[PDB]
RNA sequence: CCAUAGGUUAAUGAGGCGAACCGGGGGAACUGAAACAUCUAAGUACCCCGAGGAAAAGAAAUCAACCGAGAUUCCCCCAG
RNA sequence: UUUUGUAUAAUGGGUCAGCGACUUAUAUUCUGUAGCAAGGUUAACCGAAUAGGGGAGCCGAAGGGAAACCGAGUCUUAACU
RNA sequence: AGGACCGAACCGACUAAUGUUGAAAAAUUAGCGGAUGACUUGUGGCUGGGGGUGAAAGGCCAAUCAAACCGGGAGAUAGCU
RNA sequence: UGUAACGGGGCUAAACCAUGCACCGAAGCUGCGGCAGCGACGCUUAUGCGUUGUUGGGUAGGGGAGCGUUCUGUAAGCCUG
RNA sequence: GUUUAUUAAAAACACAGCACUGUGCAAACACGAAAGUGGACGUAUACGGUGUGACGCCUGCCCGGUGCCGGAAGGUUAAU
RNA sequence: AAUUCCUUGUCGGGUAAGUUCCGACCUGCACGAAUGGCGUAAUGAUGGCCAGGCUGUCUCCACCCGAGACUCAGUGAAAUUGAACUCGCUGUGAAGAUGCAGUGUACCCGCGGCAAGACGGAAAGACCCCGUGAACCUUUACUAUAGCUUGACACUGAACA
RNA sequence: CUUUAAUGUUUGAUGUUCUAACGUUGACCCGUAAUCCGGGUUGCGGACAGUGUCUGGUGGGUAGUUUGACUGGGGCGGUCUCCUCCUAAAGAGUAACGGAGGAGCACGAAGGUUGGCUAAUCCUGGUCGGACAUCAGGAGGUUAGUGCAAUGGCAUAAGCCAGCUUGACUGCGAGCGUGACGGCGCGAGCAGGUGCGAAAGCAGGUCAUAGUGAUCCGGUGGUUCUGAAUGGAAGGGCCAUC
């Protein structure tokens, strides 16, 4: 049979040009008023998933 | 993605975005592309009879990927920047 | 018993030493109070953390009368 | 944790606020804080009002 | 009371068996979730009923998208 | 065999003969190899048929953005040194 | 008269010894309790597994019982050997 | 349990200290011969051949190269009363 | 008298008695999706459950907790 | 005390001597009145204690009668077992050695006996821990649920107040 | 509107009675050769009871399961996140059921800036006034101070007063620190707008290091980014936030 996505892998990870994944950050989604705005706005852009963790990426999303 | 017991990274992190339906339903298309029709001219149903875009396509743009050389009227489709300059460069004509 | 707590080692010290070519903003020195000072081109952080403000070497030197040591960075 | 938190709604009709904390006890009277407001891109007076 | 229930004949038919396939009436748990209750296993195993050489479905109160297609069933895609 | 470590007085086997354990299917990725190459390839099915047909599709030649949208750029932002 | 007495058949099983790959997957030998009663026995019947039955020991339900047996889910699962 | 607190015999040095020259002593090193790996370098490569250095204990584990077995093609061939 | 067939026969179980409580008969209760059946072809001197356990002398205080029984004015409160 | 930790409580009886027994005492660790209290004739293959009779129970065994054991003939198992050319000691060592070191002793092979060792045989320890194992069992653990119960609607109508 | 009646109908609530649903494990008749059943006559009961759906309570009667780890064995006890010091062997890091202490906040000023100021203790003198208030002199020199633990800082004070204020700014961020990662930290500069200062300048919270919680689900405001024929809308996305 096919491999299945994991479904909710697929909601959190977007492949992008050379092949790496952007995710959003953790940390910017309740209790909010006692983060500094410097913490929050190096939060808000999208990063790319660290060498290390990728390996477990790609085994949760094999159709990219 | 088991990390042990830990928190997995496809938990750990967010949710984002949703999943435009529109974009399933749009297409890009190289300038060597515009070629591989016959009659010179370029519609939406002359793109799916040269099995270039797919026939649940409704919007096209053209994009500078590629190079055209033959005169090639465009009818009904975007175009970005480039490819108007490289269009019209070659003898083409956009229009709607 | 009652002493089986410790906190988290913070890693403090100083992270480049003499002589040793830095870009601008490359931390020197992490510290709790200002054990170093910051000199020439050094600028001193928000927890007494001494970065660099141009490029060049660092120079460790104690100035002043009450013989503080000053951390400069050398134009390069 | 006496020390409850609010927020500062912009006087500048937009609905952008500052969050923030306070003693409701032993500072009853309202906060008011002149704050830039980033989209009218102006400093403008913000009250308090209710988290709620 | 008529009547009806009931009774007695007569005629025709049914009954029972059989591997799988089919339609229907019922319907688990181990298991997986690194525990477990929602969930999964799975309408699976099993039981029951009925049928045929196949059954079932089937001739739009269906899709589509302002263009159109034109009953059902099956296969490859769409697409993990 | 298991172990930090076994002549171990730790496990297993009386002996012989025969059997006895990393497979299969489908997806996916990588490497090798071969065919073609900005293209490559067909699936059911037809076909008398391992041919030929069939290009429905799939992958690739463009990406960015949550998205509309823009496009060798794009996003962020009122705007980026 | 008697859930009376002593005591064989019959029913039971208190103690010891033997036996413990036995003659026997619970018996023999010497003693022992009840022995007209809530006795014992033949034949046939009925109660079925989360159920029976139990003068109640979680006892018994075909040498198996804190949930029988047989077949099926089934190659349950086993981070263990 | 039996000498049983030099391994024993035994030793008045065959003990201890100092100094010296010998010799023994390993699968270490050297000699001789053989195989292989990896690098150099050159060849005139048959895509590996001289020379050349150097390497060659090994579990878990990774990599490279093979032997043999049954079956199919080669094979209505070849071997075989 | 009974009991752990196969390591325990006992002080354990049972027992006559005693008490509490349920039960008016299509009884309570029990087995049954139900029909029914047992109780019982019995009828409160009867039947079920529970504790105690011949007989003799006796069985004291506590209703706060937990149950059960009775109450129905108020508060709270479901579908609708 | 079927209950008493301290405890072999103390006192009395019994005995030459009594942690048990019997009678008292009350200081009841932690009895107690139908999960009954205290008595109680009779009964018990019931528990503890004492006495008489009796005796191989014993001091301390002796002999005898039979059934085996032993020998011959016939038949003929079993558990176990890596391989054996299968000694003692002291030491060593996966830390308790027939097998290692040192040393001592010992011709080769049966048969009848004994059971100290072969960490002897039998049963993948039941104890103990562990497994995100199982099973039954309990309750004011959690979530359900049969059952019981409450009301609304339906089956379900007519009058009058 | 304050203050309440009339008339009629508008349906409930409780008596109040009836029979025709329904019940009858009353009698009698018939099917019948029958204590089942069904039919019939009749009596009693009667819209109650009883069943269905919904619903509240009760519910170890029954069922599925859960019931943590570390641990000089397990249980018992203690512990579990975060900060500071020692152990830590002069970079970083470094364990134990090792030795000692804290945190789960506070502050609209205790923030920003400008201006100014400098402690503890003791001595002597002085109304109440005393070991110790306040005042004046002197010694002393931070033995004090820091909102709180410890450590490192602190006189240019980061300590202490006053004035004006909101930079406790929004978008960014070269370059580094620190982690397996999630993440956490430091940061000149840039754009906008602001405060203080004459000005140079300083300000992206506080002397620094504790004062904390991922994701999902859901709430609120903002935003046409999306809107399943089309226009909306619902819902989703993004931003802020709970
Ligand atoms: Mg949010
Ligand atoms: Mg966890
Ligand atoms: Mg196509
Ligand atoms: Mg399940
Ligand atoms: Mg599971
Ligand atoms: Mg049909
Ligand atoms: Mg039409
Ligand atoms: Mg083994
Ligand atoms: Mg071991
Ligand atoms: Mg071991
Ligand atoms: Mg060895
Ligand atoms: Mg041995
Ligand atoms: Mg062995
Ligand atoms: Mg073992
Ligand atoms: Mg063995
Ligand atoms: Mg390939
Ligand atoms: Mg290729
Ligand atoms: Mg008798
Ligand atoms: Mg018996
Ligand atoms: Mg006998
Ligand atoms: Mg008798
Ligand atoms: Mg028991
Ligand atoms: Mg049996
Ligand atoms: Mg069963
Ligand atoms: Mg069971
Ligand atoms: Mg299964
Ligand atoms: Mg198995
Ligand atoms: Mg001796
Ligand atoms: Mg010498
Ligand atoms: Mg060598
Ligand atoms: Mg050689
Ligand atoms: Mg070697
Ligand atoms: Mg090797
Ligand atoms: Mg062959
Ligand atoms: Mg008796
Ligand atoms: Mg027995
Ligand atoms: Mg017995
Ligand atoms: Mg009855
Ligand atoms: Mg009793
Ligand atoms: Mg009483
Ligand atoms: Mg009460
Ligand atoms: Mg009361
Ligand atoms: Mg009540
Ligand atoms: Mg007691
Ligand atoms: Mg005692
Ligand atoms: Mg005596
Ligand atoms: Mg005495
Ligand atoms: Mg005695
Ligand atoms: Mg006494
Ligand atoms: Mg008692
Ligand atoms: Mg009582
Ligand atoms: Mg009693
Ligand atoms: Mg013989
Ligand atoms: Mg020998
Ligand atoms: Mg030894
Ligand atoms: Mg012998
Ligand atoms: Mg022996
Ligand atoms: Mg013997
Ligand atoms: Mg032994
Ligand atoms: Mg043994
Ligand atoms: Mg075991
Ligand atoms: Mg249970
Ligand atoms: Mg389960
Ligand atoms: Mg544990
Ligand atoms: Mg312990
Ligand atoms: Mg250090
Ligand atoms: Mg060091
Ligand atoms: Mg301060
Ligand atoms: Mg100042
Ligand atoms: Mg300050
Ligand atoms: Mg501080
Ligand atoms: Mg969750
Ligand atoms: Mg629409
Ligand atoms: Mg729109
Ligand atoms: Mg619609």
């Amino acid at each position: 049979p096919k491999i299945k996505t994991v479904r909710g892998a697929a909601k959190r990870f977007k492949k992008t040009g050379k092949g790496g994944f952007k995710h959003k950050h953790a940390n910017l989604r309740h209790i909010l008023t006692k983060k500094a705005t410097k913490r929050k706005r190096h939060l808000r852009p999208k990063a790319m998933v660290s060498k290390g963790d990728l390996g477990l990426v790609i085994a949760c999303l094999p159709y990219a | 993605g088991f990390e042990g017991g830990q928190m997995p990274l496809y938990r750990r992190l967010p949710k984002f975005g949703f999943t435009s339906r529109k974009a399933a339903i749009t297409a890009e298309i190289r300038l060597s592309d515009l070629a591989k029709v016959e009659g010179g001219v370029v519609d939406l149903n002359t793109l799916k009879a040269a099995n270039i875009i797919g026939i649940q396509i409704e919007f096209a743009k053209v994009i500078l990927a590629g190079e055209v050389t033959t005169p090639v009227t465009v009818r009904g489709l975007r175009v970005t920047k480039g490819a108007r300059a490289a269009i019209e460069a070659a003898g083409g004509k956009i229009e709607e | 018993t009652r002493n089986g707590r410790d906190s988290e080692a913070k890693r403090l010290g100083v992270k480049r030493f003499g002589g040793e070519s830095v870009l601008a903003g490359s931390i020197i020195v992490r510290q709790r109070g200002t054990k170093f000072h910051a000199g020439a081109n050094v600028g001193c952080g928000r927890d007494h953390t001494l970065f660099a403000k141009a490029d060049g070497k660092v120079k460790f030197e104690v100035k002043g009368p009450k013989n503080r040591k000053f951390i400069s960075i050398e134009a390069e | 944790g006496i020390r409850e938190k609010i927020k500062l709604v912009s006087s500048a009709g937009t609905g952008h606020f500052y969050t923030t904390t306070k003693n409701k006890r032993t500072k009853p009277e309202k906060l008011e804080l002149k704050k830039f407001d980033p989209v009218v891109r102006q400093h403008v007076i913000y009250k308090e009002a209710k988290i709620k």
